């Protein structure tokens, strides 16, 4: 790796930065707010008495936690079609309003509750726009709504002047006028009462038994937000590089018990230079510090390939206990592949904080450099030393005076 | 009457803990040493950008506010009330008395006469400050309750206001009012502007002092 | 730049050797800082010691000789001077010499001077009594040397009072505080520059990445990369200009240690 | 860069502290110039005649 | 379409050339001080006794 | 290479590098550094017949989006819900091809 970093086949003695060490975290532990208002559908999907088909109901579900999974997988529904959006992605989106319409129809009239149909139901009882977005749910209810003799309380409209606008509703009861002759509020030929009643029985073939229908319509006006799917979570850990998400805060690091005290509306804490360093768990409401996970630089100590191919490795500032013989701890990091001796020599390859390395005793060793010999002047209040000889010495000193004059031609480059 | 705030109407700009850190922010604040109206006991005021609102008493004459653009039907509005029971937030289309109030038998609430199309419900001396603002369909409310050792005059000092509520309404607002409990048996209004402040954070994470950076050359 | 993400690393690979140059530039600076200190302080062959007596002609050096009752073995005035002065890829390396080692070099330079005058700076240390060395130095400024011997006590008292005034004048070092301040403040700006979009939608490499699809996101990530690389170049160029100013100062210190401590100027 | 234009000024805020850095660099070398001539000429305590 | 792709190369190559020219100024200011010391040593050690 | 097929009229905007939709997701995916050219022309008179030409199908359910230039002619019964399908149709067990 050093030869590759230098782009050569012979490395001279030195110390070279070769790469980096970055601890690795696993699993994606999630966190959020205690499952609170999760919307009580068990009123529209669990009513004791539904609503007619010609005056459907209209519940405006609002800000809540909607879990369309309990719907989607309940297996009790005979029909669950989604149009604007496939069903499994409902618990991952957010809208402004959800409306829920409820009514009761025959069994084979459930195919007119869809965008772009015709028939006595979709023409003038309940019309769905042509770019619908929600989902349509329907299930058989023969045992609840059909009684012996005939349940004549479920009516529908069978005559109207003009087809409904989408989501339009018409509960009037004026005498219809088919022919040109005016009606004057009395029945007769070409003057018909406009409402008929399903006479539901207990011995009627399927496709004539009552089905209950709920039409969910998700709309998105232009507000700031509203109800949406329910997020999932897990069980946060501690003392392990991890990849975390705290209701929006995405990060990486080791999580640790804290001893700071937020104010009881503050979620996370920041440092000077603005980095997230504490969070609060949304479920248990305890403060946890988030210290950056282990990491640093890796250096390779070599005596030179013209001497040996042995090598020692320094893991910049990192306790020699989580690196993955000779493991030696330094104020400068963890050293692997050199032995620590007790002698002290002149510095050869500088490691740091007073520690050097050499290829002597072979292998690689560590220790504390030597400042120099030890001379002890015999000083006294009446002693002098005087030289009796001399040496003529001559030394060299090398100095750069110039460098090379280069020119570039901007345009040609 | 008009009066002078001294250092009043500082709120925590958001969550996120924090300690000793002269942190600098740009936001909508009530400038230091401002010209705050005085009211005794009331009329339709503007909103235009947030509102500071203090009040003083031992009884409870101030019984909430009412907001909106027209304060009637044909457009939606908010209504925040408190009988002797507890707070009642509400969002319908109303028909508001031009002089709406509540009595004190102890029968009351001549406030409105209509509650149509409700799109949000909720039910359940002294110095009581409030900061109201309305951004991106959210209506934020900060508040603080300090005890005065006077009865009904605006004191001096520093006290930061902590966030209370958050309502994803969508409502437009241009006007607001107040609600009072009559006799049958003092309040101020500042406005907020975009300023830049320097907040000093304690070691527990509370704002203890501030600097308005557009008052004078020293600041 | 990137920081964890992987969509960033492949895009940054397209810029060539811009990051190799910056690491070379910063490594050269760090290797120069140890040579600065070696050139100022390791100006002595042996580690000299003062004798256990302190008969120096009435001169008293106790406030500047090492303190044997300490782990650091600093002197009184060196103790006064030392009480007055992990992130997104950032790391601080330790100096090669501890400051115990530096205090041990300085005490040996001191014992060389008090015991041998200027002879240890030109060869082997030759002991001489301190008053006679003081009298040699009076000759070097053109005063006749009986002026020292006839005024020895007064001269020693004046030295002792002037040394006493220095601690009071100490218990100044703004030239050492400025370097620390400028470096910490330039390192704080580099970290603060990471929360800026530089004209992208956001400044956090995940929210850009989990709210757009690749063709759309690569455009914003390239803007983020351009800004963050410009910030790092500004930082490294200023560290290069600021280290050449520290080197000219350590060069002046080495000349002073040679010419004012190892001789008479 | 902008020259009395608010449209440009708010876009310039997306680069952070570049202009603060530039002014700080230029001011530090204006302070050094007075130190330069204090160190050459004010080398005398009294004004001798 | 080639203008947009040529500008991306122009910007990069200009950046690289200007980095080269800054680091040469900083290296020349250091060679200059060494030559200034050599000129003083030639005066004070070769044409004199120091 | 020349690839050939037939789509609707307003699905020609998903044949481009970096798009999404039922066609580009799992029928035919173009890599993100495409090099060639895309050509398209209307063919109403050749391919559309009175009553309905039901011989031109497309895939509308798949486990995962295609790799670029990957092809998938299998005809296994898709399984939307968690319940296993056992090769028969039903709720949350859909045939994967539409026409
Ligand atoms: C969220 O729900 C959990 C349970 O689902 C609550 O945990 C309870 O905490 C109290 C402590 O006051 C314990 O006495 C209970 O035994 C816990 N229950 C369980 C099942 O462990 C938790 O308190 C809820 N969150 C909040 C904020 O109250
Ligand atoms: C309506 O309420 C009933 C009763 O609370 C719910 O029926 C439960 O359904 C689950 C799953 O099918 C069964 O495990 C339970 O046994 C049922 N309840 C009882 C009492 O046996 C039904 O899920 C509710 N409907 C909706 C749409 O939520
Ligand atoms: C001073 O030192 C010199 C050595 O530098 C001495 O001369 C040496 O003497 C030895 C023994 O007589 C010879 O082997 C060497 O060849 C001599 N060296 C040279 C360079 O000629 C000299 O004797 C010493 N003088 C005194 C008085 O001690
Ligand atoms: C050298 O000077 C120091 C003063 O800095 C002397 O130490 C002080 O001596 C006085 C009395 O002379 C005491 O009151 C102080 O408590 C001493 N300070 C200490 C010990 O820290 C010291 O005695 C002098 N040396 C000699 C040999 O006289
Ligand atoms: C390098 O190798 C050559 C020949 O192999 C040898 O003469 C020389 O001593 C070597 N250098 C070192 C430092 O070992
Ligand atoms: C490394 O961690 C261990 C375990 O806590 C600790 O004892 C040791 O002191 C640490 N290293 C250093 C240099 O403090
Ligand atoms: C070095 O000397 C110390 C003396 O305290 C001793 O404890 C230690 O074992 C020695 N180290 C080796 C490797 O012998
Ligand atoms: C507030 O403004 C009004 C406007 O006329 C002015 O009369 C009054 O003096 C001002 N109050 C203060 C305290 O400046
Ligand atoms: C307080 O006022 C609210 C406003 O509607 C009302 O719902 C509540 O019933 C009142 N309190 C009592 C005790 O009636
Ligand atoms: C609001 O109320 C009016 C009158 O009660 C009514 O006409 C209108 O339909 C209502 N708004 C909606 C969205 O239904
Ligand atoms: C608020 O009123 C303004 C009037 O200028 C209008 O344009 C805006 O659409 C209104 N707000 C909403 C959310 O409709
Ligand atoms: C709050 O701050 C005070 C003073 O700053 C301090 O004494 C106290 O320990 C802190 N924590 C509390 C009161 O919980
Ligand atoms: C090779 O097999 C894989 C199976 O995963 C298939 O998806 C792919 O299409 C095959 N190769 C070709 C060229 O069809």
């Amino acid at each position: 790796e050093t030869k590759c970093t230098l782009k050569s086949f012979t490395v001279e003695k030195g110390i070279y930065q070769t790469s980096n060490f970055r601890v690795q975290p696993t699993e994606s532990i999630v966190r959020f707010p205690n499952i609170t208002n999760l919307c009580p559908f068990g009123e529209v999907f669990n009513a004791t008495r539904f609503a007619s088909v010609y005056a459907w109901n209209r519940k405006r579900i609002s800000n809540c936690v909607a879990d369309y999974s309990v719907l989607y997988n309940s297996a009790s529904f005979s029909t669950f079609k989604c149009y604007g959006v496939s069903p499994t992605k409902l618990n991952d989106l957010c809208f402004t309003n959800v409306y829920a319409d409820s009514f009761v129809i025959r069994g084979d009239e459930v195919r007119q509750i869809a965008p772009g149909q015709t028939g006595k139901i979709a023409d003038y009882n309940y019309k769905l726009p042509d770019d619908f977005t929600g989902c349509v749910i329907a299930w058989n209810s023969n045992n609840l709504d059909s009684k012996v003799g005939g349940n004549y309380n479920y009516l529908y409209r069978l005559f109207r002047k003009s087809n409904l606008k989408p989501f339009e509703r018409d509960i009037s009861t004026e005498i219809y006028q088919a022919g040109s002759t005016p009606c004057n509020g009395v029945e007769g030929f070409n003057c018909y009462f406009p409402l008929q009643s399903y006479g539901f029985q207990p011995t009627n073939g399927v496709g004539y038994q009552p089905y209950r229908v709920v039409v969910l319509s998700f709309e998105l006006l232009h507000a700031p937000a509203t109800v949406c799917g329910p997020k999932k979570s897990t069980n946060l850990v501690k003392n392990k590089c991890v990849n975390f998400n705290f209701n929006g805060l995405t990060g990486t690091g080791v999580l640790t018990e804290s001893n700071k005290k937020f104010l009881p509306f503050q979620q996370f804490g920041r440092d000077i230079a603005d980095t997230t360093d504490a969070v609060r768990d949304p479920q248990t409401l305890e403060i946890l510090d988030i210290t950056p996970c282990s990491f640093g630089g890796v250096s390779v100590i070599t005596p030179g390939t013209n001497t040996s191919n042995q090598v020692a490795v320094l893991y910049q500032d990192v306790n020699c206990t989580e690196v993955p013989s000779n493991v030696f701890q330094t104020r400068a990091g963890c050293l692997i592949g050199a032995e620590h001796v007790n002698n002290s020599y002149e510095c050869d390859i500088p490691i740091g904080a007073g520690i050097c390395a050499s290829y002597q005793t072979q292998s690689i060793i560590a220790y504390t450099m030597s400042l120099g010999a030890e001379n002890s002047v015999a000083y006294s209040n009446n002693s002098i030393a005087i030289p009796t000889n001399f040496t003529i010495s001559v030394t060299t000193e090398i100095l750069p005076v110039s460098m090379t004059k280069t020119s570039v031609d901007c345009t040609m480059y | 009457a008009y009066t002078n705030s001294f250092t009043r109407g500082v709120y925590y700009p958001d969550k996120v803990f924090r300690s000793s850190v002269l942190h600098s922010t740009q936001d909508l604040f009530l400038p230091f040493f401002s010209n705050v109206t005085w009211f005794h006991a009331n009329p339709v005021l503007p909103f235009n950008d947030g509102v500071y609102f203090a009040s003083t008493e031992k009884s409870n004459i101030i019984r909430g506010w009412i907001f909106g653009t027209t304060l009637d039907s044909k457009t939606q509005s908010l209504l925040i009330v408190n009988n002797a029971t507890n707070v009642v937030i509400k969002v319908c289309e109303f028909q508001f008395c031009n002089d709406p109030f509540l009595g004190v038998m102890e029968s009351e609430f001549r406030v409105y006469s209509s509650a149509n199309n409700c799109t949000f419900e909720y039910v359940s001396k002294n110095l009581r400050e409030f900061v109201f603002k309305n951004i991106d369909g959210y209506f934020k409310i900060y508040s603080k309750h300090t005890p005065i050792n006077l009865v009904r005059d605006l004191p001096q000092g520093f006290s930061a206001l902590e966030p209370l509520v958050d309502l994803p309404i969508g409502i437009n607002i241009t006007r607001f009012q107040t609600l009072l409990a009559l006799h049958r048996s003092a309040y101020y209004v500042g406005y907020l502007q975009p300023r830049t402040f320097l907040l000093k954070y304690n070691e527990n994470g509370t704002i203890t002092d501030a600097v308005d950076c557009a008052l004078d050359p020293l600041s | 730049i990137c920081g964890d993400s992987t969509e960033c690393s492949n895009l940054l690979l397209q810029y060539g050797s811009f990051c190799t140059q910056l690491n070379r530039a910063l490594t050269g600076i760090a290797v120069e800082q140890d040579k600065n200190t070696q050139e100022v302080f390791a100006q002595v062959k042996q580690i000299y010691k003062t004798p256990p007596i302190k008969d120096f002609g009435g001169f008293n050096f106790s406030q500047i000789l090492p303190d044997p009752s300490k782990p650091s073995k600093r002197s009184f005035i060196e103790d006064l001077l030392f009480n007055k002065v992990k992130f997104n890829g950032l790391t601080v390396l330790p100096p090669l010499l501890t400051d115990e080692m530096i205090a041990q070099y300085t005490s040996a330079l001191l014992a060389g001077t008090i015991t041998s005058g200027w002879t240890f700076g030109a060869g082997a240390a030759l002991q001489i009594p301190f008053a006679m060395q003081m009298a040699y130095r009076f000759n070097g400024i053109g005063v006749t040397q009986n002026v020292l011997y006839e005024n020895q006590k007064l001269i020693a008292n004046q030295f002792n009072s002037a040394i006493g005034k220095i601690q009071d004048s100490l218990s100044a070092l703004g030239k050492l505080q400025d370097v620390v301040n400028q470096n910490a403040q330039a390192l704080n700006t580099l970290v603060k520059q990471l929360s800026s979009n530089f004209g992208a939608i956001s400044s956090v490499l995940n929210d850009i990445l989990s709210r757009l699809d690749p063709p759309e996101a690569e455009v914003q990530i390239d803007r983020l990369i351009t800004g963050r690389l410009q910030s790092l170049q500004t930082y490294v160029t200023q560290q290069l200009i600021r280290a050449a100013e520290i080197r000219a100062s350590a060069n002046l210190a080495a000349t002073k240690m040679s010419e004012c401590v190892l001789g008479q100027s």
